[PDB]
């Protein structure tokens, strides 16, 4: 209220002490706990924590990679939060050679349920799936606990150092030449209305394009032969209904400079790898087009 | 855009008198020239696209409900609405949930993909205006 | 009777109490101070030593 | 009934401690139980070794 | 050190029973209709906007641009209320009928359940009944705005047996560990008017989109430079198988009823689940808006 | 002869199991419910020829 | 086909008769024909009074009895006028 406090300067966090130290400080006691500098007191980066069986937590134990929950009308192990190489394994987009090398690695009983539910129900991905993130530290347990971010950059505790971003080549995509200073990241699940299959690509887009319109042109400039494939099945298919031919949501955005190629390895298996280490999540919704 | 198309010159300088006048919130405004361009041709095989995928995915009770309720009801919008409309009890042939749903999901998707050319983006959310209305304070940057 | 004979495996759990024996400074454990580590929500703040 | 509230919170943030360290303790006295017990065999085999 | 909140006040007396059930809902949303400082409870989640005439679609309508907040405090002096902002976690009371799990999209929806009920009964003055808006996950909403607009579209044929069995079809809704069914639009034999104009320009939208296409897609064929044009029209005509003043006015008809059907078509996620608490009456969610 | 022999042995049929509910039993699910009232333990015995 | 995209008033026991209905196709030779189209006659009639929600005789060892619903008087006696000629 007085003029003195009013223009009195905002007190440091980091120089104020915490609540427990003064609340010991106060009665003036002495515990075995070290108390005088709390951890993860100064963390932006908004976390969660999720507990999966061991069948899906390889290429996982390092830090950096995608998690998905899904929708399953069975009830009790109804969501499971899948990795983006396992979904990547069910998606058309990928090499066979490589989709055979992942394949190899994903051999587990929970890995296999997960890509029967998949293609079991009537449902298209979009409208099952949902992500939650890029994970940072394992558990390694006999289940694992992960640790997911929702907002934020990716970082050790004490911030140390950063945690990069991994994508695999295939799901890789730019479409420009050269890139801005900041460029945004994104989800592409494009449907291949074909007979046969309807497996979907999966795609991620280091553009430098924040608008939507701006974005959805350059969507459909490079997707034209996918809904050409979506408007022969509805001419050629009757009475069916098809929808959402490509959907489209952020990601995050990167620096623009420390996109390079790295390799992830799991059981001496090489998976070459486009890695981000500046990167800070940002999610959203799935919007679609058509 | 789309009154372009396969008309007279001076049809369009008759359509401009019309359609430049935007008189919102009492404060009358003007369309600098309206020609043709690339990404305006973009938007329009859009549009067409979505309005053919809209007419192909309307059910017959979507199409038959402004006569259904035009036959019965009465109210000025109700006029106003039907005057636009073509010329040309009885039971559905054919209705299910399940399937109607779907039609209803798919057809809010091409209405969106419909809606995203005039809906730009939102980017300031007002709370408070200063009451010369000269400044404002906003969120969502 | 039929032909073939059937043989019944059962298992059977019993709780029990084991005594354990060890020697004088057997093991060498080392331990550090606790860590406090906070993990922050609107109503309630956790903390995780 | 600030200084009722206040000490009730300093002295429940204290209570929380003393509990938090005492658990700390039977943790350790816990985990050092089980990694013992992890490294026991019965005494059959000790005893025919 | 205080931060920016919301200072809500009570003009009818309170009972020590009132007070101790409005502490149950700390951590609730109520929306607000202007972020002042000094409110009274009058404009306290939605009971300004009940109405005998009027609908579900208005109250969403007016849901979208609610200032929606949070409950910190009470006490005998005063009421604390919390505005949220983007990128920050908070405490949220699942006081809507499902429960919800982690990562699952959330948004806030008018309450199905209205007037007097024995969940209803919360907060309840003299001309005042405090009323929540209930939080969903998001493809539930998504249900429940098609399933109710397909409820309103077959409002004109209730004499049909098989008419009545599609409703009573519809009227149930399942989810996980969650069999609650929604009250049917039609009263007195009648739609409501936000509801009867929402699907009025849903078939006014579906007809002239049927109507006024072969022209248009006959004007841009004689510039074709993308195939798709091509099957484009060839749907239409295998689907088969004008004055230029009226046409304008059919298309700013066209636009202005897909202007009206802007809040149904989409909606936008508000909360998604950080983590949730064992029981499910409540979870931490980040607000997302 | 399946609904004979599910009367004959008293076991109920399965009355149709989703597939998800199948990739689920596979996945491992808890089917047989308790019983009214136990006074000895839970149960155990199998069966081998 | 036409039961499969019904609303009833319960799923169950109409996708209990639907799947009676459904697998009799037909039979081979002279003798299987008469259970084959009686079962699935009463199937059917009791699909058709659950569609229009009548009520039927749902007692343990009564089966519905054939009949036609919700016609003319005229059109059920040129049933069994039909009948007749035939016999």
């Amino acid at each position: 209220m007085d003029a003195r406090a009013v223009a009195k300067r905002p007190r440091d966090p980091a120089d104020e002490d915490n609540e427990l130290v003064t609340a010991l400080k106060a009665k003036r006691e002495v515990n075995t706990i070290s108390v005088r500098y709390l951890y993860h007191a100064d963390h932006q980066a908004l976390t969660a924590r999720f507990f999966v069986p061991e069948g899906l937590v390889e290429f996982e134990a390092q830090p950096g990679a995608l998690l998905i929950r899904m929708e399953t009308g069975c009830d009790s192990p109804r969501h499971l939060y899948i990795s983006l190489y396992l979904l990547g394994i069910r998606a058309s987009n990928v090499s066979a050679s490589t989709r055979c090398l992942l394949e190899s690695v994903y051999t587990a009983s929970a890995a296999r349920a997960a890509l029967q539910w998949l293609d079991l129900g009537p449902h298209l991905l979009h409208r099952r799936l949902e992500t939650l993130g890029c994970v940072k530290t394992v558990s390694l347990g006999i289940t694992s606990l992960l640790t997911c971010v929702m907002r934020g950059y990716l970082y050790n505790t004490l911030k140390t150092e950063v945690f990069a971003l991994m994508i695999p080549k295939d799901m890789y995509l730019t479409w420009e030449e050269t890139r801005g200073r900041l460029q945004y990241v994104y989800l592409i699940i494009v449907y291949d209305y074909d007979g046969p299959e309807t497996r979907p690509g999966i795609y991620v887009l280091t553009s430098s394009i924040a608008h939507w319109q701006t974005l959805v042109d350059v969507a459909r400039g490079k997707f034209a032969r996918e809904r050409c494939s979506f408007v022969n099945r509805r001419i050629t298919r009757p009475r069916q209904i098809p929808l959402c031919t490509g959907v489209i949501q952020k990601l995050g955005w990167c620096l623009a400079d420390d996109i390079h190629t790295s390799f992830l390895v799991h059981k001496e298996l090489k998976l070459s790898v486009v890695r981000l280490d500046n990167f800070s999540v940002e999610l959203g919704d799935f919007r679609e087009f058509v | 855009g789309l009154f372009s198309l396969d008309r007279s010159y001076e049809e369009v300088k008759a359509a401009v008198q019309q359609l430049q006048t935007i008189t919102f919130r009492d404060a009358t405004f003007t369309i600098p020239d309206p020609v043709i361009d690339q990404h305006l041709l973009i938007d329009m095989k859009t549009a067409c696209l979505s309005m053919s995928m809209v007419a192909n995915l309307a059910s017959e009770l979507t199409m038959t409900y402004v006569r259904k309720l035009a036959l019965e009801d009465s109210s000025m919008l109700l006029v106003k609405c039907q005057e636009l409309l073509m010329r040309l009890p009885a039971r559905p042939q054919h209705v299910s949930p399940d399937d109607e749903i779907a039609r209803l999901s798919a057809l809010f998707v091409m209405l969106r993909q419909l809606d995203d050319l005039i809906r730009e983006q939102v980017v300031f959310t007002v709370c408070d205006v200063s009451p010369d209305n000269k400044s404002a304070t906003c969120i969502f940057k | 009777h039929p032909g073939f004979a059937l043989t019944a495996v059962r298992t059977d759990t019993f709780e029990v109490d084991m005594l354990l024996y060890s020697g004088k400074s057997c093991t060498s454990v080392i331990i550090n101070n606790p860590i406090v580590t906070k993990e922050e929500r609107d109503i309630s703040t956790t903390y995780h030593v | 009934l600030d200084k009722i509230l206040n000490v009730e919170a300093m002295h429940t943030v204290l209570r929380a401690l003393k509990n938090t360290a005492d658990a700390m303790e039977r943790g350790l006295i816990h985990s050092f139980l089980q990694t013992l017990l992890r490294k026991a065999p019965p005494y059959f085999v000790v005893q025919t070794l | 050190a205080m931060e920016a909140n919301i200072f809500c006040t009570f003009d009818h007396k309170l009972s020590i029973a009132d007070v101790g059930k409005l502490t149950k809902l700390v951590a609730a949303v109520v929306p607000i209709p202007q972020r002042l400082h000094l409110i009274k409870h009058y404009q306290l989640g939605l009971h300004q906007f009940v109405d005998h005439t009027r609908g579900y679609v208005r109250l969403r309508g007016l849901l979208r641009n609610m200032t929606l907040t949070l409950m910190r405090r009470v006490e005998g002096n005063q009421i604390l209320l919390h505005v949220p902002t983007h990128g920050l976690l908070y405490t949220v009371l699942n006081t809507g009928p499902v429960t919800w799990e982690k990562g699952d999209a959330l948004c806030v929806l008018p309450p199905l359940f209205h007037g007097p009920l024995a969940r209803e009964n919360l907060l309840t003055l003299g001309q005042w009944e405090l009323v929540l808006p209930w939080i969903v996950p998001m493809p539930l909403a998504l249900e429940i705005n098609q399933r109710l607009l397909i409820m309103g579209l077959f409002s004109l044929d209730r004499s049909y047996e098989e008419v009545k069995a599609a409703v009573q079809q519809l009227q149930t809704i399942t989810f996980r560990d969650a069999t609650f069914t929604i009250p049917d639009p039609v009263i007195d034999q009648h739609l409501l008017i936000d509801m009867k104009t929402a699907c009025l320009s849903m078939s006014m939208v579906a007809n002239l989109a049927s109507e006024l296409t072969m022209t248009y897609v006959r004007k841009l064929a004689l510039e074709d430079s993308s195939m798709l044009l091509v099957k484009c029209q060839e749907l239409l005509m295998r689907l088969d198988r004008v004055s230029p003043d009226d046409e304008i006015a059919r298309l700013s008809a066209l636009f202005v009823m897909l202007r009206q059907l802007d809040d149904l078509i989409r909606e936008q996620v508000v909360f998604t689940v950080c983590d949730v608490s064992p029981d499910n009456k409540s979870a931490t969610c980040i607000f997302k808006g | 002869v399946d609904r004979w022999i599910r009367h004959a042995a008293g076991v109920e049929r399965p009355q149709l199991l989703d597939t998800e509910t199948i990739s689920m039993l596979t996945f491992g699910s808890m089917s047989e419910r308790n019983a009214a009232a136990t006074v000895h333990g839970q149960k155990a015995a199998c069966e081998l020829i | 086909r036409r039961g499969y995209t019904y609303p009833f008033g319960d799923r169950g026991k109409a996708r209990d008769h639907l799947a009676v209905l459904d697998r009799t196709e037909f039979d081979t030779d002279v003798r299987h024909d008469a259970e084959i189209v009686e079962r699935a006659l009463v199937s059917a009639v009791i699909l058709a009074k659950m569609s229009v929600r009548e009520t039927l005789v749902t007692a343990i060892g009564q089966t519905e009895p054939i009949a036609f619903v919700h016609l003319k008087d005229t059109e059920v006696q040129r049933i069994e006028e039909n009948l007749e000629g035939v016999r």
